[PDB]
Formats: structure tokens, C-alpha cells, sequence
DNA sequence: ATCAATATCCACCTGCAGATTCTACCAAAAGTGTATTTGGAAACTGCTCCATCAAAAGGCATGTTCAGCTGAATTCAGCTGAACATGCCTTTTGATGGAGCAGTTTCCAAATACACTTTTGGTAGAATCTGCAGGTGGATATTGA
DNA sequence: TCAATATCCACCTGCAGATTCTACCAAAAGTGTATTTGGAAACTGCTCCATCAAAAGGCATGTTCAGCTGAATTCAGCTGAACATGCCTTTTGATGGAGCAGTTTCCAAATACACTTTTGGTAGAATCTGCAGGTGGATATTGAT
């Protein structure tokens, strides 16, 4: 009976419109508009954390920590290309070396 | 006595400090810093912890990818070395300068 | 109180990979980002709707939005779940 | 204070930025970096706790302050 | 149908700070350029501001702080100068 | 009835504050408006105006010009590292840039 | 009714040169035009994409000043002169 | 018969644009680009005479700004020639890259 | 090229401190059911602009030749910067006490919202005004010989 | 010092572009209720801050040396300069029609409001996972043929 499971979504329909509407965004806000965004919202929240828990996976830790997500976002082009400008705190950054400071 | 040639503990410290998260700046001297410098804004002021990390975690970043863009800059040159002029070419192209 | 997102990335969570759990500060990186791009569409949305003289904010100023913030593939999913969330709605 | 931030620390910084070689006057350049860098955030930083009429500044005072400078940080209350 | 713009105040000024002097028509939409955009990044930041802090109100604090934000140094010093004492000479009636 | 004044000669001000404090109330900013705000704001931008006018104003001077163009309007913020900074990511259409030549390209 | 192709060509290397000479660029090698080119048409591309779905959305088959003026904007390359 | 040596024009040339304002491309074959490029997002667009002039400003303001960081790149190589390497350091510190 | 001989990683182990997940209570949000408004779509429709086409002159693109000087490749050692062993001091970590601030609630005086009615500043052309763009030539520098 | 060029630099005026003039009318301003709200009082527990202390481990220092940087040198082409050719850009006007604005009318969609249900935040308990050290084997680096 809710709004977000009526649109099949685990993020909060509700709370996206009462955040659209109390945000000065507009004077009013049509019914898809929070459904939509929420939408949006939970498919890239599952993109990040499908790529992070490969990560946690390798490393052979059942939890997810900000390495593991810093891991699975720079090493996809739009992931990275979207989160280009943040800094995720304790990620750390992707092991690269330049060819040039190897020996040989 | 065994002795590694000047460039191998180098190229240790990077694999190593690549693969690690933790700050990499003293607490107590950056803290030090940080409430010496808001003095100069205005006076008596607290900070929560979480905002000193922040600032910590913000300052180590942002010298990371600087560093990174110097490095580049150092190699442009044939060089290995980083020097000023490669911090100041990456401060310069990024619009901080 | 205070609000987040956590209960809803634990969710997701949990549908993508059951058995992986996240930790205290990973959950604090997710919420920044929900926030974020929440921030990202719903302010493009209200300029969308600004210039061309509306005073509401539908799921089309979002999709637009989305078409302009979101890279390639990423922007192509994102409005086909969009869409197909708002259809699901509408039947019920 | 600015020197309390020590050669190693600034080495080590470099190491994870890649660098295999640095010269003798990088740190004391480092320094400046850091130390303009600094100022800008926490001048931002201390606004925002100003206008909310807080004598404390939060994480949220310094987060408001990096995005607005084009740096979003996130794990802080983003 | 029309169309409102800063082009009026900009050449009041104009004449205000160079008597003599002109302005090209391209001249003039960039300096209508610059006030919409530092309006709307002013009024944007006090909107975030007023937010932030849990009131529905954009006061001149409000503009203040953003102004802070916003201006370099003395920039921003004369901007406050010149944005506090349009208040007081306002409120006086 | 009063014989009116307007809120901008009320603050002494050439920028026009009834239709800032229009423009304010109907970008959706905020749900309330003080009577201040808007007289704050247009004096900020007056003031703006007038230091890039005054700036421009002295660039066409050097050149003998009355008239203010893009060119001169470059001129003063390229020049003027507060302005510089303030319009650093803003492209000044028919500006052109400020005649520099690294030293190293020059002959010897 | 005239079909338009490859059009980057149009783009003229003294055309290029000239920039660069604004630049303060004294010497060129070969190579840069058609990098130049490249750069030019994924910038162009980049901005006109915005500007068209900004004309889509008005429902407009007209892009405006204003379309490209927010294409820019949004990209984080203000643009002033064409307010109009 | 008379010659500069070369780098003479060339500085003449950087002289001269840098004091002037003037679109340094051909309107005419702008225009077919900008026409050209958008067709291909959605086809019978028209265009603004005024966004056509918008773009170009943009572009050249933009080319224009690329040459001078690419210009620094080579000179801090030790060369007056620009080269592709050049141009792809200094989009690469831009993060465009 | 390969081969002994160290030095340092790195995967793996166990036993628990302690992060995370689970639980249960409860204000606060979300949902619901009606009732009412209203923003904005449709549907005409008059005018702008816009796209294409056309002409014609000359500005400028193009292609070519030739050689100045640049980039690239190389050689060499002086001296910078890395590696390392030592021992001292700064930072970490742990503990305590206290006070300075955020964060909350309640209640009005003050401030803002908003409709209705006047009143005027701002705009769209039209009329008027006038910089400076091009068009000259002569004087001063600069370049390369 | 002299030719060959290029660049200043002052001068001149007519017309494209800028400014001023005019008069209607949209939008501010005045006025008078209606609604909100921000902030003073008076609290109340948390975080911070200040101080104190021990001891670990990380930094500072001095010495030695490997090798990188920068200087010097050399040469083959690449790229700039200069020129003739001739195309295509530039300017400006015509033409026909697509597309925008502008206006009116009227619902599908959005807000408002009163009240009930449902949920998400929160802080301890319960659960279980990283991680601190330690190991031994795996991978490299060094030095020497
Ligand atoms: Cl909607
Ligand atoms: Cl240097
Ligand atoms: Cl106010
Ligand atoms: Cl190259
Ligand atoms: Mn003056
Ligand atoms: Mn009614
Ligand atoms: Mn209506
Ligand atoms: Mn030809
Ligand atoms: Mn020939
Ligand atoms: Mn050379
Ligand atoms: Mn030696
Ligand atoms: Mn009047
Ligand atoms: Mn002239
Ligand atoms: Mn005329
Ligand atoms: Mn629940
Ligand atoms: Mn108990
Ligand atoms: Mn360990």
C-alpha cells in the first residue's frame, strides 16, 4: 500500500516526495516525479554496491568497506566519469604505477 | 651488508601505500594546524572530531591527486623526479594558479 | 532523529549480493552519494521546470534530467527503470 | 605549525600518488600547498558556522565548504 | 511581448562611475550576463543556507553569508559594506 | 494616499529592488522573503556592476575609447586577480585573452 | 535539402594555427590539426547533445541561444553575451 | 630576395591575435559543423542565428585556453613545438581525460 | 643470459574485542479519503524568423619548394636524493573533571504574505545623435644581411 | 650601417549602431488584515577542551653511494616562410513556410485537510567478523659470473 511498493522499488517513494517538495525545487510536484527518481536512485545505489560486493568478495571480507567501493567506482568509465569530483573518504586510490619509474 | 639499490624501497613504498587507506598525516600536528589556522578567521572556536577527519581526510586527497598530476607533469619532462615546477605546471592547468 | 538512506541501501543490499553485509563508514559513503545524486536531478529538474515557465516538477523534468546528468549507459538504464517504475505505479 | 606536516608524511603522500622521486624542495612547497588549501576550506568552514550562529564547527560546516569549492567529500553526513 | 533586463541600471551606473563613457550593445549583455548569473549564485547559496539551517526565510543574513562564500576578500568586504548600509538607509524609511 | 518611493531610492540604490525581491520570490529559493534580502542582494550587484564598469571604463580610457566593449570588459577582469577569480570558469564572448608571450619563445 | 558530411574538415588547419597563435603557441607540430579536430568535435558534440535535449524538452524545434547558453552552463562553462 | 627566419612570423602572428578579438574560424563552415552534429542528435532542428555565434564563441574560447596549457606543457618539456602529447597532458590534468 | 644468497611480501592461522546485525519501543511520517482548485495542454492563428538559394568579388585556403633551426639521440659526471642505522622526542593513548554549547519547548511581538486598488517606472519602437571603423600615408622600429 | 618589411600613429568622416524620446501599461507600491516565525528564558546532558602521565614508535640526523639530471654536442628532417592559383567564404536580399508566441477554454492532476496506520530511528543485546601478531613459504633484488 505504499507508494514504493506499488512502483516495486525498495526506496522510499514517500520520503522523495517530501524531500521534493520541502527542497525549493518547485511549487508543486506531480505524482511519477518521486516514483521516477526514486527509481533512478536505487538502480545506481545497485549498480555500486553489485561492483563493491565483488570487491568485498575478492578481498574475502563478507562486508563492504569504503575501499570496495572506492575499487569498484574508478575502475568503471561511468561510475568514475559520475563521481569524478568526490572524494570518498578511506578509498585510498587504484594501484598504478607509471611504465616509465619500473626497472628495465 | 645488504644494502637495495636507490629507487627499489621506493617503488616498495608505493605498492605499499597504494594498497593501503589510513591517513598518512599525524593526527596531533594536523589538528595543531587546523585550529591554528581557523584562529586566524575567528576566535574560540571548537571542532567537532569528525570535522577535523574531515578535513584531514579532504587535505590528504586533494595532495594525493596532486601529486599524481605533478608526477605526470615530472615525466613529461623525461624526469623521475618531482619538483616545484611540476607542482606549479599542475596548479596552474588545474586553474589554481 | 535523524534520517538516511541505510535501511534502503541495506535492502538493495541484500537483493544484490545476500550474504554481503557493509560496514559502519561503507554505509556512510553510500548515503553521501544517495544524497548527492538526489541533489544532482532534483535541481536540474527545478531549473527544466523554471526555464520553461512550469511551476511543476513531473518525471519528465526528471528523466530530462537524468538524460543530462547521468553518462551513456548509465543514463539509459536509469530512465528505463524510471519509466517502468512509473508505469508499475500507474497500474496500481 | 606548518612544519609539525614532516618530510616523511609528505613522502608518504607522494608514495601514494605514485611518485618514486622527489627533491629536496618539494616539502617546504608541499607546505604552502597544504597551507593554502587549508585556509580556503576552513575561511568556508568557519562562515558556515558563523551564519548558524555555532561557536563548533561540524562536519557538515566543512563538507558544505569542499562542495562548494567543487570538492564533494562523502562519509562525513553527506 | 517584452522583455525585462539590468541594461537601464547598468548604463545609471555606468554614467555614475564614468560620466562620459559608453557601452557597445555587446558590452551591455555581458554585464547582463554577469548580474543574472552572480544573482542566481548569491540567491542559490542563501537558499542552501536558509535550508541548512531549518528556516524558511531568505534574510539579508542570509545574502550576507552567501556574499562571504562567494566574493574574494576585499570584494567581498566592499559588498558588505555597500549591502549593509542599503539596509540600515532602507529601513530608516 | 502616501505618495509612493520606491524600496530602491528608500536605499539609495540604482538597481531595481521590487524586481529583485520578484525575482527572489519566484525562483523558489525559499518560501519566505525578508523585506531586507532583496535590497541586500541588489545593492550587491550594483556594487559588482559598478567595479567592472569602473575597470572597463579606465580600459577603453587607455585606449581612447568612449565607448565600453567586450574587449575592455576583459581587459579589467583578467586583469584584476579578485575578478579574475570571481569569473574564472566564464567565457567573455568577443574578450579575446591578455597579450602574453612565454619569454622562452622570445629571441636571443 | 543539402546533405551534410564531414564537416570537421571545414575546420582549416591556418584556422587552427590562428588559435593557437592566440594561445601564445609559436611552433606546431603536424600532427596537432586532426587532434585538434578530434578535441573540437567531442567538445561540440558534448555541448550540442545538451543543447538539443534542452530544446527537446521545451518541446521546440528551434535551438536557441539560451539552449546552448544552459548546455554550457551545465558543463561548467559559463558563457556571457547571449542573454538576449 | 628577403626572409624572416622562422619564428619571426610566428611571433608577429601571436602578437597580432592576442590584441585582437575576431572569431579566428570561418563562420560559414562552423555553422555546417554545428548543423552537421546536431542533425545527427534530431533531425529538421533549426537554429538561433545567435546559439550558432554562442557555439563558436564557446569553442574558440575553449581551443583557445587548451593552446595555452598545452603551449606550458611543451615548454616544460623543454620544446617550443606543440605536440599531441602535449595537448593530451594538459587535457589530462583538465580532467577531461 | 643464468645462480646462490638475503630481505620483504603475502596468504593463512587462531582467539576475541568489538563492530554489525538484531530487537523492540514509539514519535513522527506516510497513507487515506474526501473535497476543491488550477496549471498547462489543445486548439486555433497571426507573424516572425529561419533555411535555402542566388550573385559576385576578393580574401584566404591550398599546394609546393626549400632551408633554418628544432627535436631527438647521445655521452658523461657532479652532486642530489635514497637507503639505513641510531637514539631521542613527539605523538598516541589512556584517564579525569569540568564547563561551554547545542539542542529543545513555549509563547507572543514582530515580521511577512497576499488581495485589492492606484500609480509610475520600464519597455518597445521611433526619432535623433555620433563614435570609430576603415581608408590614408608618413614616421619609427625591427630583422637579416 | 642599410634595404626590406611591419608596425605605430595621427588624421578624416558618414553611417551602422548607440542613445534619447515617447507614451502605454504591466508591475511595483500603498494599505489593511491574516498567518507565520524567529528568539528570549530556562533548561539539560553531551561533547569538547584542558591537564596530566607513561612509553612506544616514528622522526631527525649523519654517512655513504647509486644513479639521475642537466649540460654539451651533433644531425636529419620537420615545420615555417613565401608565393601563385583559384575557390569558397562573406554580405545582403529574396521567398515560402515552419514554428513560436499569444489567447481562450476547461479538465486531469495537483493541493488542502483531518485523522489513522505504518514505519524508520534509536540504543542496548546478541551475534560473528575482522584483525593483531606470528608463521612459513613465495617473490624479488643483489651480486657475481
Ligand atoms: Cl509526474
Ligand atoms: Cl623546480
Ligand atoms: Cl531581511
Ligand atoms: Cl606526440
Ligand atoms: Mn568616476
Ligand atoms: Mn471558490
Ligand atoms: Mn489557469
Ligand atoms: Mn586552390
Ligand atoms: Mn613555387
Ligand atoms: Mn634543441
Ligand atoms: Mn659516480
Ligand atoms: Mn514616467
Ligand atoms: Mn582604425
Ligand atoms: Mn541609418
Ligand atoms: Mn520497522
Ligand atoms: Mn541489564
Ligand atoms: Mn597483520
Amino acid at each position: 500500500k505504499t507508494r514504493s511498493s506499488r512502483a516495486g522499488l525498495q526506496f522510499p517513494v514517500g520520503r522523495v516526495h517530501r524531500l521534493l517538495r520541502k527542497g525549493n525545487y518547485s511549487e508543486r510536484v506531480g505524482a511519477g516525479a518521486p516514483v521516477y527518481l526514486a527509481a533512478v536512485l536505487e538502480y545506481l545505489t545497485a549498480e555500486i554496491l553489485e561492483l563493491a560486493g565483488n570487491a568485498a568478495r575478492d578481498n574475502k571480507k563478507t562486508r563492504i568497506i569504503p575501499r570496495h567501493l572506492q575499487l569498484a567506482i574508478r575502475n568503471d568509465e561511468e561510475l568514475n566519469k559520475l563521481l569524478g569530483r568526490v572524494t570518498i573518504a578511506q578509498g585510498g586510490v587504484l594501484p598504478n604505477i607509471q611504465a616509465v619509474l619500473l626497472p628495465k | 651488508p645488504h644494502r637495495y639499490h636507490p629507487g627499489t624501497v621506493a617503488l616498495r613504498e608505493i605498492r605499499r601505500y597504494q594498497k593501503s587507506t589510513e591517513l598518512l598525516i599525524r593526527k596531533l600536528p594536523f589538528q595543531r594546524l587546523v585550529r591554528e589556522i581557523a584562529q586566524d578567521f575567528k576566535t574560540d572556536l571548537r571542532f567537532q572530531s569528525s570535522a577535523v577527519m574531515a578535513l584531514q581526510e579532504a587535505c590528504e586527497s586533494y595532495l594525493v591527486g596532486l601529486f599524481e598530476d605533478t608526477n605526470l607533469c615530472a615525466i613529461h619532462a623525461k624526469r623521475v623526479t618531482i619538483m616545484p615546477k611540476d607542482i606549479q605546471l599542475a596548479r596552474r592547468i588545474r586553474g589554481e594558479r | 532523529r535523524k534520517e538516511s538512506y541505510s535501511i534502503y541501501v541495506y535492502k538493495v543490499l541484500k537483493q544484490v549480493h545476500p550474504d554481503t553485509g557493509i560496514s559502519s563508514k561503507a554505509m556512510g559513503i553510500m548515503n553521501s552519494f544517495v544524497n548527492d545524486i538526489f541533489e544532482r536531478i532534483a535541481s536540474e529538474a527545478s531549473r527544466l521546470a523554471h526555464y520553461n515557465k512550469r511551476s511543476t516538477i513531473t518525471s519528465r523534468e526528471v528523466q530530462t534530467a537524468v538524460r543530462l546528468l547521468l553518462p551513456g549507459e548509465l543514463a539509459k538504464h536509469a530512465v528505463s527503470e524510471g519509466t517502468k517504475a512509473v508505469t508499475k505505479y500507474t497500474s496500481s | 605549525n606548518i612544519q609539525g606536516i614532516t618530510k616523511p608524511a609528505i613522502r608518504r603522500l607522494a608514495r601514494r600518488g605514485g611518485v618514486k622521486r622527489i627533491s629536496g624542495l618539494i616539502y617546504e612547497e608541499t607546505r604552502g600547498v597544504l597551507k593554502v588549501f587549508l585556509e580556503n576550506v576552513i575561511r568556508d568552514a568557519v562562515t558556515y558556522t558563523e551564519h548558524a550562529k555555532r561557536k563548533t564547527v561540524t562536519a557538515m560546516d566543512v563538507v558544505y565548504a569542499l562542495k562548494r569549492q567543487g570538492r564533494t567529500l562523502y562519509g562525513f553526513g553527506g
